[PDB]
C-alpha cells in the first residue's frame, strides 16, 4: 500500500544536518580559517543522484527533511490526537514502558535477545498503532516504511519516475538566515527599569563587568551571533508512505494521522514557527483523496480504524513493551 | 597593530577634559598606580610623559571613550575598565536614585597603503598653535601651510612609530581650508589659551584605516576622527 | 490558536541583513568593479517559491523582518508592558539572570546539559508568558510560535493563497535611502501578515499574546530608533480564522482576556527564579 502526500510549506524548514558548520557575512559556507568564522547549522541535506548535463549524472545536493523525522512525527500526531484520547475515553492506563515504547519503539536501550512468539507477532502486528510501529525489547517489525521529504526539484526528477513532472523548481531552495543573540542588561537604559531587579542598579552593574571581563580575556557569557541555513518556503514537497501488507485499520489510522497533519510542523527550530505547511494532496496507490476538509475518501479505512479504536486498550502496549 | 575603543554612558554627556580630570579626582585617594597606566604619568613624578600617549580620552555622545593603541595600551584599558566603571557607579548611585552605566568595546587594526590619487580627511577640534613662535606661523598663508603640511605628516609618523608598524615615508599631504578658528583652554577660568583650528580639511595620496591623531595635546581628546568612518563616506 | 494578524507599515522598515554589500547608484545595486563603491546595508529579503512566469516556480527574493526579531519584539511589549507593571508591585523583585532569562533565551550560555524534572516543564508551560518563551537554562520548549513578517505580496502568493484574493502588491518593493553609504529600505505603506501559532495553550497564554498584540502598536518593529524606522499600526487581526480587531482594538475574546487578567493577578516571582537558576 502506497501513500504520497503531497505539501506546501508556509514557513521555512528548518531541520539541522549535523555538522558543525561555519559561514561568513556574505556566503562561503565553511570558508578557510581567520576570515572570521560563525557558527552555522545547515538544515538537512541529502545526496541525490540527478540527471545534470546531457548523459551525465551526478551526486548533487537536494535539502530533505528526513523520513526518520517523520516517521516520529506521524507517529506522535497519531499517538497524541487519537491514541492518547481513545486511552482516556476508556479509561486504560499506559506504563512508562508502554508510554515511551510506543512513543520511541523501545522501553529500554537495550532490546532482548529472544524473538517474540508467533501469536505476539500476529497480535501485535494486526493491532494497527504496534503494525505501523514495531520495536520494542523482541525488536518487532513495523508494517509502515517512511520515507524522506524531497521537494519537486530537478536534483530530484531521478526519484520522481511516476508522476510531480510540472511544478519543478530549477535554482537553489535554501536561504540563510540570521540570528543574533543580544545582552537585555547592556540594553536596558534606565535605572526605572531596573527598579523591579532585586539589589537595583549596582548588581545590573556588577553584571556588566562581569561581561567585560569577559571581553578583555571559559563560561559563555551571552550576545552570539549565528546563522542557520533553512529550506526557503512556499515550495512543494512530497513524502512516501508505503505499507507493507497492512490491515484496513492502519491505513485508516495513517488517514486519521494525516488529516490533522497540518497542527504539526515538519521540521526543528520551533519558536521560529519553521514547519508549518499545507497538504496540497493525498493519494492512495495514486488515487487522489485530498480536499480543504481532509480527505475525501477510504471511507472503509475510516470505519476499520472507527472500529478499532473501540476496543483499543491499555494491554497491547503493556505486553509488546515487557521485556523478557 | 590594532586600538581599543572602550565606551563609558553615565546617561548624560561629559566632555572627555572634564572626564579625565574626573577619572583623576575619583580614584585618586586608592589605586594611583592604575591612574599613572592610564594618564601616561612618569613611573615616579606626577608628570606625564613626553612620547606619545598610548591611552587617549575621548568623546561619547552618552558620556566618555578610553582609546588605548597598540598591545600595551589595550592591556591598559584592559586592566583599568571595570575599576573605572565601578567607581562611576559608585559616584551616580551616592546621589540621585541611581543611573545604570553602559559600556561598548571594539578592536579596530590600524593599516595604510599608498594610493596614486589623493584622498580627502576632514578634522575636528584639532589644536595647532602652542608657541609664539607657531603664531608667527599662522599670520601668513605661505609660511602657515608648510608648517600644517609638517604638522599633519609627523603626527602620522609618530604614531606609526608609536604603534609599531611602517609607515611609507613617500607621502605627500595638502591643506584645503579650515572652517572655524577658536581656543582651547588647559583649564577652566586660565587666561592662557591655545589657538585650534575647526573643521580642517587635510588631503592625502595614501589610505588611512584605523584611528589617527593629529596633532598637539592628543590625551585630552582632540584631533582624533576615525578614518575608517569617513572612508567612502558622505 | 493559530493568530494572524495584519499591520501596516507607515514608515520604511530596516530589519538590516547580514552582508558585504556596496552600490553605486539606482542602475546598478552591486557593481562588479570597483568604481565609486558606496557601502550598502540590506533590509532582510526571504527567497520564495512564487509563481513567476506564468504556470513554473521560481525563487524570488523576497524582503521580511525575521520571525526571531519579532519572537523578542514580542517578549518586550508583554514584558515592558504588562509583565512589568504587573510584577513591580506587591514585590516579587526579579533576578537579574531571571530578568535575562525573560529577555533574551537564557542568563548565561553555555546552558546545563541535564534536562528538568516534570513538574518543573508541568508549571512552566503552563506559566502564561514562561511557557510562551522557552528555554532557560534545561531549555524548555516554549508553546509560543513567531512568524516572519510576510508583506502581503504577489511573490508570497503561495503562503497565504486562501484568504488574499485582492490587496496583493506587485512590482517594486524596496527603494534605497540615502542618508556615502546608503541603505536600502522596504517602502512605507505595506499591508503585512504576522502569524502567531500556539500549541495545547493555556487560555491566560494566548491572552498574553492578546494584551501584547493591543499594546503592539507603541514598539517600532525592525527599526532605527535614530532614523524613527519601522512605525506601523495594526487592522485586522483574526483569532481562529475570525476577525477579532477593531480600532480601539481587540473587542473580543474576553474569556482568553478574563483568565490572563486573573493570571497577571497571579504573577509570581518564585516561578521566574525557578525557570532561570542553572541547575548544574
Amino acid at each position: 500500500m502506497q501513500i504520497e502526500v503531497t505539501v506546501r510549506n508556509i514557513t521555512p524548514i528548518f531541520s539541522a544536518a549535523p555538522g558543525s558548520n561555519y559561514i561568513t557575512i556574505d556566503g562561503t559556507i565553511n570558508p578557510p580559517p581567520g576570515v572570521s568564522r560563525f557558527p552555522l547549522v545547515r538544515t538537512r541535506m541529502m545526496y541525490v543522484a540527478a540527471d545534470v548535463g546531457d548523459g551525465v549524472i551526478k551526486s548533487v545536493p537536494l535539502q530533505i527533511v528526513p523520513g526518520n523525522t517523520m516517521r516520529s512525527l506521524l507517529r506522535r500526531t497519531m499517538l497524541k490526537h487519537v491514541i492518547e484520547p481513545a486511552l482516556v475515553e476508556k479509561g486504560n492506563k499506559l506504563s512508562i514502558g508502554a508510554y515511551a515504547t510506543a512513543y520511541s519503539g523501545n522501553a529500554t536501550g537495550n532490546p532482548d535477545g529472544v524473538p517474540s512468539s508467533f501469536d505476539e507477532i500476529a497480535t501485535m502486528r494486526a493491532h494497527p498503532f504496534i503494525g505501523l510501529f514495531g520495536g520494542g525489547p523482541r525488536m518487532l517489525e513495523g508494517r509502515l516504511m517512511v520515507d524522506s521529504l524531497y521537494p519537486i526539484h530537478t536534483n530530484a526528477e531521478r526519484i520522481l519516475g511516476a508522476g510531480y513532472e510540472n511544478e519543478m523548481m530549477s535554482g537553489p531552495i535554501t536561504q540563510v538566515v540570521w540570528a543574533r543573540r543580544m545582552d537585555p542588561i547592556l540594553n536596558l537604559g534606565s535605572s526605572e527599569d531596573v527598579e523591579v531587579i532585586n539589589g537595583g542598579a549596582v548588581a545590573a552593574n556588577g553584571w556588566i563587568q562581569d561581561l567585560l571581563a569577559n571581553s578583555k580575556a571559559n563560561g559563555r557569557g551571552l550576545k552570539a551571533f549565528n546563522a542557520h541555513e533553512v529550506v526557503i518556503p512556499g515550495l512543494k514537497w512530497v513524502w512516501r508512505i508505503s505499507l507493507d501488507r497492512p490491515t484496513d485499520a492502519q491505513v485508516g489510522l495513517v488517514l486519521l494521522a494525516l488529516n490533522k497533519m497540518t497542527n504539526e510542523r515538519i521540521a526543528g527550530g520551533h519558536s521560529k514557527d519553521y514547519g508549518r505547511f499545507v497538504i496540497d494532496g493525498v493519494s492512495l496507490n495514486g488515487e487522489q483523496v485530498w480536499s480543504q476538509s481532509g480527505i475525501t475518501g477510504g471511507e472503509q479505512y475510516f470505519d476499520a480504524v472507527a472500529e478499532a479504536i473501540d476496543g483499543l486498550s491499555s494491554k497491547e502496549f503493556e505486553q509488546f513493551a515487557q521485556s523478557a | 597593530m590594532f586600538v581599543k575603543q572602550v565606551f563609558f554612558d553615565l546617561g548624560a554627556r561629559i566632555h572627555a577634559d572634564e572626564a579625565r580630570a574626573l577619572v583623576a579626582k575619583l580614584l585618586d585617594d586608592t589605586q594611583p598606580g592604575l591612574v599613572s597606566a592610564l594618564m601616561n604619568y612618569m613611573p615616579a613624578s606626577k608628570t606625564s610623559k613626553t612620547e606619545f600617549p598610548l591611552v587617549q580620552f575621548s568623546n561619547f555622545n552618552q558620556g566618555f571613550a578610553l582609546l588605548g593603541f597598540g598591545e600595551v595600551g589595550a592591556q591598559i584599558l584592559s586592566d583599568a575598565t571595570p575599576i573605572i566603571h565601578d567607581a562611576m557607579a559608585k559616584l551616580f548611585a551616592s546621589r540621585g536614585q541611581g543611573v545604570v552605566v553602559q559600556v561598548s568595546s571594539r578592536d579596530v587594526p590600524l593599516s595604510c597603503e599608498k594610493r596614486p590619487y589623493g584622498l580627502q580627511y576632514t578634522v575636528a577640534k584639532m589644536v595647532v598653535q602652542k608657541k609664539h613662535e607657531h603664531r608667527e606661523r599662522l599670520a601668513n598663508p605661505e609660511t602657515g601651510k608648510v608648517f600644517l603640511e609638517g604638522l599633519f605628516l609627523r603626527s602620522l609618523e609618530r604614531q606609526a612609530a608609536a604603534v609599531g608598524m611602517v609607515l611609507p615615508r613617500d607621502l605627500v599631504v595638502s591643506f584645503k581650508g579650515a572652517e572655524r578658528v577658536s581656543s582651547v583652554k588647559l583649564r577652566p577660568d586660565s587666561t592662557l589659551a591655545h589657538g585650534s583650528l575647526r573643521h580642517a580639511v587635510f588631503e592625502v595620496n595614501a589610505r588611512l584605516g584605523g584611528l589617527w591623531s593629529v596633532g598637539f595635546l592628543l590625551s585630552k581628546g582632540f584631533g582624533h576622527i576615525n578614518t575608517d568612518l569617513q572612508l567612502g563616506q558622505g
